[PDB]
């Protein structure tokens, strides 16, 4: 059965540069390569095939080489829509098989998070529960701290953490921070606050509202 | 139009089966593989099996353990595969992907993502996320929707019934207690809202329903 490497696992680089995907088989399948793209949470999509031609609907920006054991997918001036996992795929020899794949990561300017706080709707106070969500949006990089503070007092049970990848929009990178309490707990209080602390800024920025 | 069409989800008690069903669209011919790829969370694509629909034959994974039995509808013009004695370990995406004869899949299906386990089939509670009237804004505004409690997985976050793609961020699950909870966020130029409405769309496959909730300013 063929062994598809592909290494490295992760490609960092800068828009606008050109990058290198390689991909090495145990053995020679001549030019019996396929290449597919998958962004987070879709299908794959061939961008390439039989090595070096190109699929009608894929940017030019798409090429392929190599032959034998040896095959290069490449990039021409990285953009942000390209952020996905990239796979090759022999059908040299039974049985088919795929590359264990590789990610693109994209090294955009540094970019301040956009804080977003949200109190609980009335029609989740009215099935007892009370949520206050807070956004952290479309910063780079992806090293990121948050901190919830009710009454001035800071808090952490509760809460739960959500990350996303880095988005194939702009290249940046999001967080989600939801504070959950019943309703009876969150009518006891008055002021909830979600501070986002990031490089970008020596000061946190911070997003609070008063349940009253 | 779409080629391959795939349920959502399925949700499987652990021993239990399940088949899983591709409908084909488009051109059909007699040289058409479907092929079968197993996908778990956070890894790469593995092959599982192929079938021509035209003899009935069936070609298997003999790396991996037999779960599957593959067989076809040439009147409905559906792929199946059969998955059985499915443990922890078989939960996850599967896709299913048409090759005509040449190595290479043209087109994949949605994929099926499957569930392995004991806990009851929950729908999700959608609530809508409006901002205060003491934040301020400028030249862009952030809504968005919260959808909590829901299982299994996965759940479809749209915006204005998928005419409003751009500026919007879906974040991953996070489970607590055999229920999931995650939140969706929406960008939009801060004139246009509310004077022009925003209306979130979830659909969760596994309960088969879809809800709309439009973002109204906290009045």
């Amino acid at each position: 059965d063929i062994l598809l490497t592909q290494s490295p696992a992760i490609l960092s680089v800068s828009p606008g540069e050109r990058v290198s995907f390689s991909c090495r088989a145990s053995q020679s399948i001549g030019t019996d390569i396929h290449w597919y793209q998958q962004r987070t949470n879709g299908s794959p999509r061939l961008l390439i095939k039989y090595a070096s031609e190109s699929i009608s609907g894929i940017p030019s920006r798409f090429s392929g080489s190599g032959s034998g054991t040896d095959f290069t997918l490449s990039i021409n001036s990285v953009e942000s829509e390209d952020i996905a996992n990239y796979y090759c795929q022999q059908s040299n020899r039974w049985p088919f098989t795929f590359g264990s794949g590789t990610k693109l990561e994209i090294k955009r300017a540094d970019a301040a998070p956009t804080v977003s706080i949200f109190p609980p709707s009335s029609e989740q106070l009215t099935s007892g529960g009370a949520s206050v969500v807070c956004f952290l949006n479309n910063f780079y990089p992806k090293d990121i701290n948050v901190k919830w503070k009710i009454d001035g007092s800071e808090r952490q049970n509760g809460v739960l953490n959500s990350w996303t990848d880095q988005d194939s929009k702009d290249s940046t990178y999001s967080m989600s921070s939801t504070l959950t309490l019943t309703k009876d707990e969150y009518e006891r209080h008055n002021s909830y606050t979600c501070e986002a602390t990031h490089k970008t800024s020596t000061s946190p920025i911070v997003k609070s509202f008063n349940r009253n | 139009q779409v080629q391959l069409q795939q349920p959502g989800a399925e949700l499987v008690k652990p021993g239990a089966s399940v088949k899983l069903s591709c409908k084909a669209s488009g051109y059909t011919f007699t040289s058409d593989w479907i092929h079968w790829v197993k996908q778990r969370p956070g890894h790469g694509l593995e092959w599982i099996g192929e079938i021509i629909p035209s003899y009935g034959r069936a070609n298997y994974n003999e790396k991996i353990q037999k779960k599957a039995t593959l067989t076809a509808d040439k009147s409905s013009s559906t792929a199946f595969m059969q998955l059985s004695s499915l443990t922890s370990e078989d939960s996850a995406v599967y896709y299913c992907a048409r090759e005509r004869g040449d190595g290479y899949f043209a087109v994949w299906g949605a994929g099926t993502t499957v569930t392995v386990s004991s806990a009851k089939t929950t729908p999700p509670s959608v609530y809508p996320l409006a901002p205060g009237s003491a934040a301020q804004t400028n030249s862009m505004v952030t809504l968005g929707c919260l959808v909590k409690g829901y299982f299994p997985e996965p759940v479809t976050v749209t915006w204005n019934s998928g005419s409003l793609s751009s500026g919007v961020h879906t974040f991953p699950a996070v489970l607590q207690s055999d229920l999931y909870t995650l939140s969706s966020s929406v960008t939009v130029p801060s004139s246009s809202w509310p004077s022009e409405t925003v209306t979130c769309n979830v659909a969760h496959p596994a309960s088969s329903t879809k809800v709309d909730k439009k973002i109204v300013p906290r009045d």
